[PDB]
RNA sequence: GGAUUUUUGGAGCAUCGACCUGGUAUUGCAGUACCUCCAGGAACGGUGC
């Protein structure tokens, strides 16, 4: 089917293999589960490493991101196409 | 026979896909491909030592999935 | 505000509309079990709303007993009514009709043809309270409870039929020890099952049934509910017999029976209450358990295909003919025409004759190609 | 015209010049800010330029928000429950406001993660010892009205109002 | 039509507190140069207003919530279900009587 | 099954970065379609300051992550 | 055939891109030539070595097996392949 | 086609997965080790060339450290497992 | 659709980014890894071992 093309051009968040999350407009895909994310932002959780320290998430914007399918784990929808 | 054809003939079934990196997504599987790509709707995803979040739709890859959990009311003789 | 007069009458009208909606729901026939369960849930929600409205109206009587002396006075009156008529003399420039005084609660307590749900119950769904294996109260899901029992027993020599036969007992000897951790499962298997009592009958009073179950547990089950002909009196908590009723009454206030054991009435009271509630739910829903056992036997006896069948249930014609071409007719209120031949056909028509009859020009052949009114008036004055 | 979810859904959301997700709501004249929870925590900057909001309150719980732009408004009073709704707020732009009293910046010290503040073009800066009172109220702010804090200003803030 | 409905509700609230049929708080208002066309039975809305005072007299019953508290309607869902079943049976009997009258007319 | 574009890196001194923090340098003498390289005069540098000469090394493509050319190429 | 992110990466050659290695290294440089299997050859690359230490390497070549992500420039955001 | 299916049947009856074919022969439970150190004991209903298995009445046990680690186990009725995570498959378990 | 680049699995130290003081040169028109230099205090954080 074409279930992967139905969520095209929308604000989707894909979970990486290392634990990061890339939220962006998934414009293009391929058979190898590649992703083209326009205005992408990667968020990685940092360890607290203490008893009273909280868990934070560092977020950095990259823009157009070409993500390979070997690092992508799962992708979820987050926002409509602007 | 390949096991991908048995998983491709599954729609609107509340399954639980346990991923490789400590993730478990329980939801209704709406689409499966030959490359074991599971597109599900109304999923509850629990990561490794994290709170179970809820998503309206999810698309997990085939190589990232580790195991699956099917309901008890699912005949395996007709799907093979 | 007229809390004694207007608010009480509004609450009575709302209660009467809720009773009429309930009578219209009960008078209508049912065809499916899911639609009947949805109608029962909507009726339970309407009954809860009517009970809340009655509770709100029943508390509006403190100031009424003080104001009844002023309200019943017939010597006083119309001066305050004249002040109220002067206060109701506001600007009448709000030209808007409001027929929704009684029509809006009548329409809120009704359903549509496309979806049989009320307006407060428009967001209710039967799929958010029951599973697909249950069938909206037709059967009970026991696969997870059987898996939990197989995990707690740590043995694979117990199938689904053996689990159903173990769960079918009400007052026999248990399969495991009463002081083990399986009772911690036996509460949880009760925790859905009593919820099934909330699921299979939403129109019944759950609070009155819970109070009756608590009264039967306190007045009878704690006082020797199983007499014999050690067999004379049995205790559910202490799991020991008794010679006579006087000995059981003397040992009921004893030190190992109060807090001096691991199964006494202090710590193991909640487990005994959960076991009594599970026994009451199994006695109340034995037909549903028998139907679930018959469905499990039919699913086990069927083949693969039978189990799968059980689980599956034109621009060229508009360009050649001169269409889509704007033409203006100033005689018929500057109307539009999408064709020259269409305009020539509509000139000798009833609409053009009615448009020309207002100016006083007779319908003749000289005014066939006349478009402007100032030219048609000159053509009529020239003849 | 009141603010609702339709005006937030029809607004343009893109990437700003600071490489963050920003939704523009300029030229709306909203008298009250409400129903802002429809963004699903997918924005870091919210612009509210050319608005008639008399009080900055009614903000839902948004953890992804890090910059607030309330410039060119008529904000006379300030809300108190702003720190419980934006725990990760870093930039606050309250330029061209109607703040007159020094106490109106008293809930503004409730934000612990706040570092940038802008209170220019306001009558509250017209009074004496305004920057010293703002430094003594919220010590976590590092940039106040496009000016970095100093050690002598912190000493004058700790010495005053003792 | 909100002002006329409010005036009809005020007239139904003021006429229901009378101690007699003709000695009311609206009969003297008719002689006190207050124009009230809804008092006469020639208007159709008075047929609603005679119902409205019938609601106001329904706010005057001793089980209406003035000196007593309803327990069956407010704390018994089974009694409400039995009343709804009795109303459905009365509606079915009325429909059967209407069908019998239509058969007799035919 | 297309071969990589390693023609500019042929007969030139480069330094590859293997998996697990390994580092080696040498002259690339050939290329494979599976990204397997052959390095002559190969010296591997571990975490210590010492570097061990290997002479002739053959590295698979599954372990090489990057390769910086130390020459003009 | 050829993939659409593969065609986007092939069209991104000649501009300043930024690839990410599997070990956490981010190399930003001018992509001279690309391949169908995500093999990225970049000049004037700046390595971070997953610790922030940005060094300047010349004529680097990262294979597609370790490439986790590739930050494309925004000037290719109006490409007709993405539509 | 038919010859490829006969070759696959011969490779499943005489090759390395023939013990897995034993799970289709007498319906006996097999012990499969996973990549996350989770041993699953249960029979295999269906298999393939890529070692993807369909298990029925499986018991998955593992070691979780809270001290000393406990043997926390679970019981799944029907499950599917990819062949990429299968480490070692034993036909006849001890217990 | 199973053999190295995507899909039937390798599973206290080093470095960088910040925070605050002093003196110092550049007053300059552009689509950016980072940008003057030196001295001082830190009880700040990210990654691997």
């Amino acid at each position: 089917s074409s279930k992967m093309l139905q969520h095209i051009d929308y604000r989707m968040r894909c979970i990486l293999q290392d634990g990061r999350i890339f939220i962006g407009t998934f414009k293009a895909f391929d058979k190898h589960m590649n992703l083209i994310l326009c205005d992408c932002d990667e968020f990685r959780k940092i360890k607290p490493k203490n008893s009273k320290q909280a868990e934070r998430e560092e977020k950095r914007v990259l823009g157009l991101v070409l993500l390979r399918g070997e690092n992508l784990v799962s992708m979820t929808v987050e926002g409509p196409p602007p | 026979m390949k096991l991908v054809r048995f998983l491709m003939k599954l729609s609107h079934e509340t399954v639980t896909i346990e991923l490789k990196n400590g993730t478990q997504v329980h939801g209704t599987i709406t689409g499966v491909d030959v490359s074991m790509n599971t597109h599900l709707k109304a999923v509850k995803m629990t990561l490794k030592n994290r709170e179970p979040v809820q998503l309206e739709t999810l698309s997990i890859r085939g190589n990232n999935i580790r195991y699956f959990i099917l309901p008890d009311s699912l005949p395996l003789d007709t799907l093979l | 505000m007229e809390t004694i007069l207007e608010q009480q009458r509004r609450y009575h009208e709302e209660k009467e509309r809720l009773m009429d909606v309930m009578a219209k729901e009960m008078l209508t026939k049912k065809s499916t079990l899911r639609d009947q369960i949805n109608s029962d849930h909507r009726t339970r929600a309407m009954q809860d709303r009517y009970m809340e409205v009655s509770g709100n109206l029943r508390d509006l009587y403190d100031d009424k007993d003080g104001l009844r002396k002023e309200e019943l006075n017939a010597i006083s009156g119309p001066n305050e009514f004249a002040e109220f008529y002067n206060r109701l003399k506001q600007i009448k420039e709000f030209h808007r009709k409001h027929p929704n005084e009684i029509c809006v609660p009548m329409s809120v307590e009704f359903e549509e043809l496309l979806k049989a749900r009320e307006n407060p119950s428009e967001e209710a769904q039967n799929l958010v309270e029951f599973t697909d294996e249950e069938g909206y109260g037709r059967y009970l899901d026991l696969h997870d409870c059987y898996l939990k029992y197989i995990n707690l027993k740590a043995s694979e020599k117990l199938d689904y039929i053996t689990y159903l036969s173990i769960f079918d007992q009400l007052f026999d000897i248990p399969k495991e020890r009463k002081n083990a951790e399986y009772k911690r499962y036996l509460e949880m298997l009760l925790e859905y099952l009593q919820d099934y009592t909330d699921r299979v009958k939403p129109l019944q009073d759950q609070n009155e049934l819970f109070g009756k179950i608590q009264a039967e547990f306190e007045k009878k089950w704690e006082n020797g509910t199983f007499p014999g002909w050690e067999e004379r009196a049995q205790r559910l908590f202490s799991t020991k017999g008794k010679s006579l009723e006087s000995l059981d009454t003397s040992l009921f206030a004893k030190n190992p029976k109060s807090k001096g054991t691991k199964r006494d009435t202090e710590r193991n009271k909640d487990i005994a209450f959960l076991e009594a509630q599970i026994y009451e739910y199994v006695e109340i829903l034995g037909e549903q358990r028998h139907l679930t056992h018959e469905n499990v036997q039919r699913k086990q006896a069927r083949t693969g295909e039978e189990r799968e069948e059980e689980e599956e249930e034109p621009y060229w014609l508009y360009k050649l003919h001169g269409l889509n071409i704007n033409y203006n007719c100033e005689i018929c209120g500057n109307y539009t025409y999408r064709g020259p031949k269409a305009f020539q056909r509509h000139f000798a028509e009833w609409r053009h004759a009615h448009g020309m009859r207002c100016l006083g020009i007779p319908n003749t052949a000289h005014f066939a190609n006349v478009t402007q009114i100032e030219d048609a008036v000159s053509l009529w004055a020239k003849l | 015209v009141k603010l609702t979810a339709e005006l937030i859904e029809q607004a343009a959301q893109y990437t700003n010049a600071v490489r963050d997700r920003e939704l523009d709501l300029r030229g709306y004249k909203i008298p009250v800010i409400e129903n802002l929870g429809a963004t699903l925590d997918q924005f870091d900057a919210i612009d509210f330029s050319d608005n008639e909001i008399r009080k900055l309150d009614g903000f839902p719980l948004l953890r992804r928000l890090k910059t607030l732009l309330v410039n060119n408004n008529r904000i006379c009073r300030i809300g108190e429950g702003l720190d419980q709704a934006l725990p990760c707020l870093t930039e606050l732009i309250l330029t061209n406001n109607s703040l007159v009293e020094l106490g109106d910046l008293d809930p503004l010290a409730s934000l612990k993660s706040l570092t940038y503040l802008s209170i220019l073009r306001n009558p509250v800066t017209n009074k004496k010892h305004y920057r010293l009172y703002v430094i003594y109220k919220v010590p976590q702010v590092r940039v106040l009205d496009f000016q970095k804090v100093k050690l002598k200003e912190r000493q004058e803030a700790e010495k005053m109002f003792k | 039509s909100a002002f006329d409905l409010d005036v009809v509700k005020l007239t139904a609230q003021f006429v229901a507190r009378n101690g007699r049929q003709f000695l009311t708080q609206l009969m003297q208002k008719e002689q006190r140069n207050y124009q009230f066309d809804f008092l006469r039975p020639q208007h159709s809305l008075f047929n609603y207003f005679t119902k409205l005072v019938e609601q106001y007299t329904k706010i005057l019953i001793p089980p209406k919530g003035l000196f007593s508290k309803l327990k069956k309607e407010a704390e018994n869902p089974r009694e409400v279900l039995d009343q709804v079943c009795y109303r459905v049976e009365w509606a079915k009997f009325q429909e059967r009587e209407r069908k019998k009258e239509e058969e007799e007319k035919e | 099954a297309h071969p990589p574009e390693l023609k500019k890196f042929m007969d030139k001194k480069l330094s590859l970065k293997l998996n697990g923090g390994r580092h080696v340098q040498g002259i690339l003498r050939g290329f494979d379609p599976f990204m397997n390289l052959v390095i002559d005069e190969c010296v591997e540098m571990a975490t210590s300051g010492q570097q061990n000469n290997i002479g002739m090394v053959v590295i698979r493509g599954n372990s090489i992550i990057m390769l910086e050319a130390l020459e003009r190429v | 055939s050829i993939g659409v992110p593969i065609k986007v990466l092939h069209e991104a050659e000649g501009h300043i891109v930024t690839c990410e290695t599997n070990t956490g290294e981010v190399y930003r440089g001018k992509l001279i030539e690309a391949e169908d299997n995500m093999n990225c050859q970049m000049s004037n690359i700046t390595v971070t070595y997953r610790d922030g230490r940005v060094a300047q390497l010349e004529q680097v070549y990262i294979r597609g097996s370790k490439i986790r992500f590739l930050i494309l420039p925004d000037m290719l955001k109006n490409a007709p392949m993405l539509k | 086609p038919e010859e490829l299916q006969k070759r696959e049947e011969e490779e499943f009856n005489t090759g390395p997965l023939s013990v897995l074919t034993q799970s289709v022969k007498n319906n006996t439970q097999v012990l499969i080790n996973c990549r996350n150190n989770k041993k699953l004991l249960g029979r295999v209903k269906a298999f393939d060339r890529h070692c993807n298995m369909v298990l029925e009445n499986v018991k998955e046990m593992w070691t979780e450290v809270p001290s000393k680690p406990v043997n926390k186990d679970r019981y799944i009725s029907k499950m599917f497992l990819r062949g990429d995570s299968v480490i070692v498959v034993l036909r006849n378990p001890l217990i």
